[PDB]
RNA sequence: ACCUAUACAUUACCGCUAAAGUAGAUGAUUUAUAUUACUUGUGAUAUAAAUUUUGAAACUUUAGUGAGUAGGAAGGUACAAUGGUAUGCGUAGAAGUGUUUGGCGUAAGCCUGCAUGGAGCUGCCAUUGGUACAGAUCUUGGUGGAUAGUAGCAAAUAAUCG
RNA sequence: AAGAUCAAGGUUAUGAUAUAAAUGUCCCAGUGGGCCACUUUUGGUAAGCAGAACUGGCGCUGUGGGAUGAACCAAACGUAA
RNA sequence: AAGUGCUGAUAGAUUUAUAUGAUUACAGUGCGUUAAUUUUUCGGAAUUAUAUAAUGGCAUAAUUAUCAUUGAUUUUUGUGUUUAUUAUAUGCACUUGUAUGAUUAACAAUGCGAAAGAUUCAGGAUACCUUCGGGACCCGUCUUGAAACACGGACCAAGGAGUCUAACAUAUGUGCAAGUUAUUGGGAUAUAAACCUAAUAGCGUAAUUAACUUGACUAAUAAUGGGAUUAGUUUUUUAGCUA
RNA sequence: AGAGUUAAACAGUACGUGAAACUGCUUAGAGGUUAAGCCCGAUGAACCUGAAUAUCCGUUAUGGAAAAUUCAUCAUUAAAAUUGUAAUAUUUAAAUAAUAUUAUGAGAAUAGUGUGCAUUUUUUCCAUAUAAGGACAUUGUAAUCUAUUAGCAUAUACCAAA
């Protein structure tokens, strides 16, 4: 008369990459023989990075790799970002380093090796450091999607800057009732 | 691409109700069809989640073609990126025979927007229509906006 | 005869009879092929004491008795003469059982290819006949 | 004192959840010994013997729990088609089908034997659906009990010898 | 008064616990006809009546028990010794 | 309250212990320290005779808490005396010794694999028959509740019902990514496919006001700034542990 | 009904194949306890399925019989590969690394010869042996283990009252 065996036993989180790709598991296969095997936290959570939807693995800008750059006790340092790498025309300027990633769009793979940097792959960053040495973990802007904007859609309680659904952005499109104080009521 | 193997409707048989609810079974129009009635049944359903719906904001303008407004944008957040990428490092060279001409008239955005901050590198822009402040910018970086055809 | 498969556990075929539907014997429109009594006033289903026994999981065999024939061989759908090659290194596992497609002349080398690779096979005489 | 629920305790076993390891094999590990180094006793090396080729998108290993309509998700099973494949099967008997053949799986269902048969057919990985029936006062065809005879085949007499 | 910078502090300042919890998305089904009992109660003489409050069941629940039984009692059911 | 000593019966006994994982620990017995007493009186067995540590019991002293002080009890510490008890100083060889966390087997009997052929034994709710007990009311359904004196359904076979499409939201995968979508069309063909792809256009890249309009400032940078909670990393400094 | 014909009339003009419902017959069995139908447990009948080997304290010791020749203890000869290393080219200029080509050294084996190619060895067979011819199956006893039930026999402590 179990008090109580209800719920939650099912939980949460992935225990492998829900992907068919055969390289994306190899470098989970690799990281996962370096977790327990060398302690450290860097193993760790590469592990789970590496499981992460495409939704929490939003891409990293190479100007987000050059700001980086701006902080202390960073000037050595092999930017780890797992992740697609995506270029960043604003940056007149992109600094040297090795970085390590999943993907490195093309024009961003340019810019790395002209500064002169080194587009590496993670299995060649956990050759050189197993010990994660010298790493910066660094993970994507997940608020710019549109979706999240979208989320909460509420009309009454003082809030929202949401966006609604709308297919067509204008007037004649949702600027009357209900938006303005004008036409019945204020948001 | 599709699978009605992959479909539940498959796995449903037989599911006597086929998720569609014993007491109230999911019966062709239960609710009006479609916005019907939005100031009745839905008035939750529309100020929740599309609210101005119904009334107004009128100032009928007929015959607007969108040509004469078409006007489409480019920011001074971006700008540089008229300015090809092997020829931008060149122009940061060091060296004066200057200062930067970019046509944004021929890379199609009509007017010049304001949204700031620039290298203190001069750039004169050739641009039809003009943000005052990116203007302002464009003064402060030394160029200057040379109006366009 | 022939020697069986690796050192089985007894198979506990645990509930043996087949689950045969509900009202099976009451209609031979309703197949004694198993389903489930989804049903407002199914006794079955609230599986009040009497009405039969519904599939349910813990007439699950060991895991280890999983698919053992008792002469311990499990069944190998054998096409043909190199389909039967693959259970040389496996007697001890799996029996060749020749699909009923298979002709005569074809079982005949099958038969005798098994007796060499010394694997079972649980049906010789398939198709013999005292016939051409 | 005794009796006794699927409760309760323990145990084997199913599943689901949990929790941990598993992924140096030109290598590793165990065992015995000969030699050598140090030391009492241990390691190195040589030799001989033995184990280890892991769906590492699983196994080994572990524990706690399971009513269940509506409903949701998960994973299979069957059916017709299609790309590929098994140098697949096949008139020496295919498919189909009857079947106290034998067996497998909790099941969906599968294979096989035997009989009948006569011309074509299937497994696996992906790929698409007019995809699985007991019902719908369902449809269409067939068939029972009622009933080899019960209603009846009786109004206008109704023949009959032959 | 807030933001708040700086320095001081033995033991973190009830008790059991955490089946890990919090959080977001789907705007998801299913539901919008309830029924019964302890207790508390209103209308009604009352009702297997009409209607609340709190809580549990039944609805979705057999099994054992009340001879019997949707609901009461005991108890929540993988398969067996 | 004492495993002080002890008997019966019941059910279970995964044992793939190298699939890709352990077999380790203890004990007995022998070995080579001695003596003395006792029992059997043969083989042996016990107890006593050391050092170390702990513990209880005695006496004494201090603290600290407490019942009240006649006297006790508590937590802590020290000291002296004697005695008992327990653990350490008990290694190596061998061992069918105990356990090694689901430790059923010593030991034995019987059937029997007896070539093909095929005896004999054990085991079974296959179909179905039999014999015994117990349980089993008709499904589908609306309904609070169905075995209902609720409704459809005599019986059986086969057709037979959550789809396709346009347009949409969310989850996810895939491609590329500050861009993307070629397939309107043209080039081409092994042909309604594949391969190639001019040019636009769509959406995104600025929004908001009705619209006129104007323009997110700060900085090359600041992932919006500052601030507070947050990971991961580098990093000052220190401690412990392991190598 | 015989017969002919036909590979088959188990294709003889509902004619390929051949279902279910349903019915006749035959075969088995029973029949007053719910009308009948049903599940489980025990149980009989028909029917079927499963069925293994070497050891006390070990299966090794020993003896005989046959056969082998790169290996057999190993040497030589030839054949090609592997381990490690280097070069020259390519890959990535260059490095490490990898790859193609080439070369060297360490070795191991496939064939040939050789002490022997049964001097002997080794390989392969057979017999005999210690409790015992055994462990598939079912059985006995006893020792244990886990859950449990039910006694036995031994001895105290304290409190009240006495």
């Amino acid at each position: 008369g179990i008090d109580i065996n209800h719920k939650y036993d099912r939980k949460v989180r992935r225990t492998e990459p829900k992907s068919q790709d055969v390289y994306l598991r190899l470098l989970v296969k690799l990281y996962r023989f370096l977790q327990r095997r060398t302690n450290k936290k860097f193993n760790r959570i590469i592990l789970k990075r590496l499981f992460m939807s495409k939704i929490n693995r939003p891409p990293l800008s190479l100007q987000r790799i050059a700001r980086f750059f701006k902080a202390a006790n960073q000037p050595e340092s092999t930017i780890v970002v797992v992740g697609t790498v995506t270029d960043d025309a604003r940056l007149l300027v992109v600094p040297k380093l090795t970085v390590c990633a999943l993907h490195v769009t093309q024009t961003a793979r340019e810019r790395i090796l002209k500064a002169g940097g080194e587009v590496l792959t993670f299995d060649q960053l956990a050759l050189r450091s197993p010990t994660g040495k010298n790493t910066l973990l660094l993970q994507g802007r997940r608020t710019a999607r549109t979706a999240c904007k979208h989320f909460g859609k509420a009309p009454g309680v003082p809030h929202s800057h949401t966006r609604p659904y709308v297919r067509s952005k204008g007037r004649k499109f949702e600027r009357a009732r209900g938006r303005r104080s004008s036409c019945g009521y204020k948001k | 691409m599709s699978n009605i193997k992959r479909k539940k409707t498959r796995k449903l048989r037989g599911h006597v109700s086929h998720g569609h609810g014993r007491i109230g079974k999911h019966r062709k129009h239960p609710g009006g069809r479609g916005n019907a009635g939005g100031m009745h049944h839905h008035r939750i359903n529309f100020d929740k989640y599309h609210p101005g719906y119904f009334g107004k904001v009128g100032m009928r303008n007929f015959h607007l073609r969108r040509q004469h407004k078409f006007r489409p944008e480019i920011n001074l957040d971006k700008l540089w990126s008229l300015v090809g990428a092997e020829k931008f490092a060149e122009l940061e060279k060091e060296k004066s025979t200057k200062a930067p001409v970019i046509d944004l008239v021929k890379f199609g955005y009509y007017k010049l927007l304001g949204r700031g901050h620039l290298p203190a590198r001069p750039v004169i822009v050739k641009a039809k229509y003009f943000s005052k402040k990116a203007e302002d910018k464009i003064k402060k970086a030394g160029g200057v906006c040379l109006l366009s055809a | 005869m022939t020697i069986r498969p690796a050192y089985r556990p007894k198979i506990v075929k645990k509930r043996t009879k087949h689950f045969i539907r509900h009202q099976s014997d009451r209609y031979a429109k309703l197949s004694h092929k198993w389903r489930k009594p989804k049903g407002i006033d199914n006794r079955v289903r609230r599986r009040f004491k009497g009405q039969y026994l519904m599939p349910n999981i813990g007439y699950g065999s060991n895991k280890r008795t999983r698919h053992m024939l008792p002469t311990g061989f499990k069944k190998f759908l054998v096409h043909n003469v190199r389909e039967l090659e693959v259970l040389l290194m496996q007697n001890r596992v799996y029996c060749g059982e020749i699909a009923h497609g298979v002709s005569s002349k074809k079982r005949k080398e099958i038969v005798e290819r098994a007796k060499q690779l010394s694997v079972r096979l649980t049906n010789p005489n398939g198709r013999l006949r005292s016939q051409e």
